[PDB]
RNA sequence: CUGCACGCGCGCUACACUGACUGGCUCAGCGUGUGCCUACCCUACGCCGGCAGGCGCGGGUAACCCGUUGAACCCCAUUCGU
C-alpha cells in the first residue's frame, strides 16, 4: 500500500538465479570461438584466468 | 578495483535497465517508444530501440 | 573386547573421567573457580564444588568426536537459553575465558595440541588414555 | 547424614540486624539480610569453607562468626571488585558491599544528594515518577492515584 | 578552624583543579570517562574559555555574571565548580549555580525541558 | 500443607523406622501428607534406607522416585 | 552560506543520508541489494528490475 | 513528537513441582554477508578479562569462509519442596 490504509496485505517478490558450471582442458585461444558463437542476452558468462 | 556478489549484480544491472526506460519514456514519448532492448558484454554495448517513427529521432 | 569411546554411555563416562583428572592431580585449575557464574545466561555458580575437573572431563569428550575446534566453538557448544526477564528468550554465546583456561589446562597435561590451520586436536596421548578408560568404564557396567 | 536431629537447633538466628530464618538452607538463609543476594551468599560461603548441604539452625556458633566476618568486609578474603554494590562510591572511593540498615542509609543519601542539587533524576525521585526514562502515558497506575 | 566536611572519591576539591585530565578520566565514571578519553571539541572549548574569563572579570568575593549556553552535553569538570551558567531548556536560559557535588553530571540535568504536569479534568475522552 | 517440619524428631524417626518399610508404595510425596516432613528428607532419608535395605528400590527416575516393600517370603 | 557551517550536521550513518535514488525520498526504504528505493517506487519497477511475484 | 488523576486496542513475561535451578548429553531449516554516491559487511582462530568486551592474525563478493550453521524446547542426573 502506498499508505498505512488497508487491511494488513503483503505481496511476495523473488527472483531466481540460476549457475552452471564447466571445466575444460581448453588452450586459451579457441576459447573465443566457442565465446562467439551465441548472443542470448539473458545469460552471463565468465572465462577463468588462464594461470589456474 | 574489484567487482561485487552475484546478488547484487543482477538488481545492479536490471535497476540500470529500469532507470534508462524511464528516461527514454520521458524523451521519445512523442515518437511511439514502445520500449528498448540491452546487450551488454565486455566490449561495445548496445540498446536497440524500438520506436515506431524512426525519423523523427 | 575392543571397546572405544562410542558405544559406552557417555553421560556417565564424564563422570568417570572427572574422577580420572581429579585424582591424577595435574590439572592446574584457576585460582577465581569460587566466583564464576559460567556463561552470563545463567545466574548462579555450578553447585558442584570441582566443576573445572567435569568441564575438563567434557571439552576433552567433545574434542574426540569433533577434531580442530576453538575457544569460540566451545563457547557455542556450551551457551544456552538466556532468560531476559520481561523480553523473549534468546541463544547466548558461553564463556570464553573459562573454555580458554580449560583447552590450556589440557594442553599442560600433554592431552590437546594445536593443528595446521587453526583450533586443536588431541594428541596420541590425548585418545590412548580416554578409550583406556571408555574401556574401564564399560567394564563398570559388568562390575 | 543427620539422622534424627541434635540437641540444639536455632529457631531463629541473628546475623546482622534482622533475624533470618532456621529451616531454610544457609545459601538461601542469609539471603533475608539485604544487600546479602542470591548470588553474594555462595560466594562468602566457598570463602568460609562450609558444607553448602547443611540447614541454618545446624551451625555452631563459630561457623556463624566466620560467615559473619567475611559477608562484612569480603576484601581481605579475596572476593573480587566488581561483585560488590558500593564499587568506587561517591564520597570515599572506597570499594564496599553494604548489608544493613547501612543499605538504606546510602540508599536515600544518594537521592538526598539529588535532591539537594536538584538534578533531573533527584526531581523524579521527589515526585511518584518513573526514573530511568521509561513512558508514563499507559502504565505505572497504581504508583500514582 | 577552616574545616568543613567534605571529600568526593578521597579528593577534595582544593586538589581536583591541579591535577590533569588523564587521571580525572581514572576518577570519573565509565561514561564521563569515555567523553574525555574521546577528545573535546571546538564548542566545548570555547565555553570553557568564557568561564575562564568570567572567574577573572568577577568582582572579588563576589559570584560572576552568567554566560549563557546552549550545549548541555557538558561534563562539569571541577575548573567550573562556582561559576554562573546559563543552559538552554529550548526556550530560555535557566541559571544554574555551579556547586561542588554537581562535579560528575551534564549540564541538561539542572534545566528542566518541559513543565512538570499538574491535573485536569477529563472531557470528551476516556469513554 | 503448611508448618512442615525438617530434621526428623524422634516420635517420627521411630514411626518412619518401623512401619514405612511395611507399605506397598513408598514414595517421596507419600510421606509428605502422611508424614509431617516435607521432603529432602523424604529423598534424604528414603535414600538411606536403600542403602540400609529395607526397602527395593524400582524406577530411580529424576522426576518420580518409586520405591516398595521389601519381598518377605 | 559561511560554507564551514553551512552543512555541517554529518550526514552519515543514519537516515539523514540514506535517500531513495528515484525521487529523494527517506521513509520506508529498501537498503537490501543495494536496492536503494523506497517502499513505493519498488512496486512500479519491480517487473523491470526483474522481480516476478509468484508467475 | 517519550510529557501523565485516567479509558481503550495489538503484544511480551508470568502466576510454578506436567516446574525452577545447576551440570551433563544431544538434533535444524529458510536465509544473509566488504557498499557508484556510502563512511559502516559476515566472522574463524590465537592471546588478554569473571562478564560486556579489547588487540593480533586470517578467510569470504560466497554449495568454496563463518558452517558439518554443535538453535532452544526436549532428553538424562542434581538441588528445591506448596
Ligand atoms: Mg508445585
Amino acid at each position: 500500500t502506498p499508505c498505512g490504509e488497508g487491511s494488513k496485505t503483503w505481496d511476495r517478490f523473488q527472483m531466481r538465479i540460476h549457475k552452471r558450471l564447466i571445466d575444460l582442458h581448453s588452450p586459451s585461444e579457441i576459447v573465443k570461438q566457442i565465446t562467439s558463437i551465441s548472443i542470448e542476452p539473458g545469460v552471463e558468462v565468465e572465462v577463468t584466468i588462464a594461470d589456474a | 578495483a574489484v567487482q561485487i556478489s552475484k546478488k547484487r549484480k543482477f538488481v545492479a544491472d536490471g535497476i540500470f535497465k529500469a532507470e534508462l526506460n524511464e528516461f527514454l519514456t520521458r524523451e521519445l514519448a512523442e515518437d511511439g517508444y514502445s520500449g528498448v532492448e540491452v546487450r551488454v558484454t565486455p566490449t561495445r554495448t548496445e540498446i536497440i530501440i524500438l520506436a515506431t517513427r524512426t525519423q523523427n529521432v | 573386547p575392543g571397546v572405544t569411546v562410542k558405544d559406552v554411555n557417555q553421560q556417565e563416562f564424564v563422570r568417570a573421567l572427572a574422577a580420572f583428572l581429579k585424582k591424577s592431580g595435574k590439572l592446574k585449575v584457576p585460582e577465581w573457580v569460587d566466583t564464576v557464574k559460567l556463561a552470563k545466561h545463567k545466574e548462579l555458580a555450578p553447585y558442584d564444588e570441582n566443576w573445572f575437573y567435569t568441564r575438563a572431563a567434557s571439552t576433552a569428550r567433545h574434542l574426540y568426536l569433533r577434531g580442530g575446534a576453538g575457544v569460540g566453538s566451545m563457547t557455542k557448544i556450551y551457551g544456552g537459553r538466556q532468560r531476559n526477564g520481561v523480553m523473549p528468550s534468546h541463544f547466548s554465546r558461553g564463556s570464553k575465558s573459562v573454555a580458554r583456561r580449560v583447552l590450556q589446562a589440557l594442553e599442560g597435561l600433554k592431552m590437546v595440541e594445536k593443528d595446521q590451520d587453526g583450533g586443536r586436536k588431541l594428541t596420541p596421548q590425548g585418545q590412548r588414555d580416554l578409550d583406556r578408560i571408555a574401556g574401564q568404564v564399560a567394564a563398570a557396567n559388568k562390575k | 547424614m543427620s539422622l534424627v536431629i541434635p540437641e540444639k537447633f536455632q529457631h531463629i538466628l541473628r546475623v546482622l540486624n534482622t533475624n533470618i530464618d532456621g529451616r531454610r538452607k544457609i545459601a538461601f538463609a542469609i539471603t533475608a539480610i539485604k544487600g546479602v543476594g542470591r548470588r553474594y551468599a555462595h560466594v562468602v560461603l566457598r570463602k568460609a569453607d562450609i558444607d553448602l548441604t547443611k540447614r541454618a539452625g545446624e551451625l555452631t556458633e563459630d561457623e556463624v562468626e566466620r560467615v559473619i566476618t567475611i559477608m562484612q568486609n569480603p576484601r581481605q578474603y579475596k572476593i573480587p571488585d566488581w561483585f560488590l554494590n558500593r564499587q568506587k562510591d561517591v564520597k570515599d572511593g572506597k570499594y564496599s558491599q553494604v548489608l544493613a540498615n547501612g543499605l538504606d542509609n546510602k540508599l536515600r543519601e544518594d537521592l538526598e544528594r539529588l535532591k539537594k542539587i536538584r538534578a533531573h533524576r533527584g526531581l523524579r525521585h521527589f515526585w511518584g515518577l518513573r526514573v530511568r526514562g521509561q513512558h508514563t502515558k499507559t502504565t505505572g497506575r497504581r504508583g500514582r492515584t | 578552624r577552616t574545616f568543613r566536611k567534605f571529600t568526593y572519591r578521597g579528593v577534595d576539591l582544593d586538589q581536583l583543579l591541579d591535577m590533569s585530565y588523564e587521571q580525572l578520566m581514572q576518577l570519573y565514571s565509565a561514561r564521563q570517562r569515555r567523553r574525555l578519553n574521546r577528545g573535546l571539541r571546538r564548542k566545548q572549548h570555547s565555553l570553557l574559555k568564557r568561564l575562564r574569563k568570567a572567574k577573572k572579570e568577577a568582582p572579588p568575593m563576589e559570584k560572576p555574571e552568567v554566560v549563557k549556553t546552549h550545549l548541555r552535553d557538558m561534563i562539569i569538570l571541577p575548573e567550573m565548580v562556582g561559576s554562573m551558567v546559563g543552559v538552554y531548556n529550548g526556550k530560555t536560559f535557566n541559571q544554574v549555580e555551579i556547586k561542588p557535588e554537581m562535579i560528575g553530571h551534564y549540564l541538561g540535568e539542572f534545566s528542566i525541558t518541559y513543565k512538570p504536569v499538574k491535573h485536569g479534568r477529563p472531557g470528551i475522552g476516556a469513554t | 500443607k503448611l508448618n512442615n517440619l525438617v530434621l526428623f524428631d524422634k516420635a517420627t524417626y521411630d514411626k518412619l523406622c518401623k512401619e514405612v518399610p511395611n507399605y506397598k508404595l513408598i514414595t517421596p510425596a507419600v510421606v509428605s501428607e502422611r508424614l509431617k516432613i516435607r521432603g529432602s528428607l523424604a529423598r534424604a532419608a528414603l535414600q538411606e534406607l536403600l542403602s540400609k535395605g529395607l526397602i527395593k528400590l524400582v524406577s530411580k527416575h529424576r522426576a518420580q522416585v518409586i520405591y516398595t516393600r521389601n519381598t518377605k517370603g | 552560506g559561511h560554507q564551514q557551517l553551512y552543512w555541517s550536521h554529518p550526514r552519515k550513518f543514519g537516515q539523514g543520508s540514506r535517500s531513495c535514488r528515484v525521487c529523494s525520498n527517506r521513509h520506508g526504504l529498501i537498503r537490501k541489494y543495494g536496492l536503494n528505493m523506497c517502499r513505493q517506487c519498488f512496486r512500479q519497477y519491480a517487473k523491470d528490475i526483474g522481480f516476478i511475484k509468484l508467475d
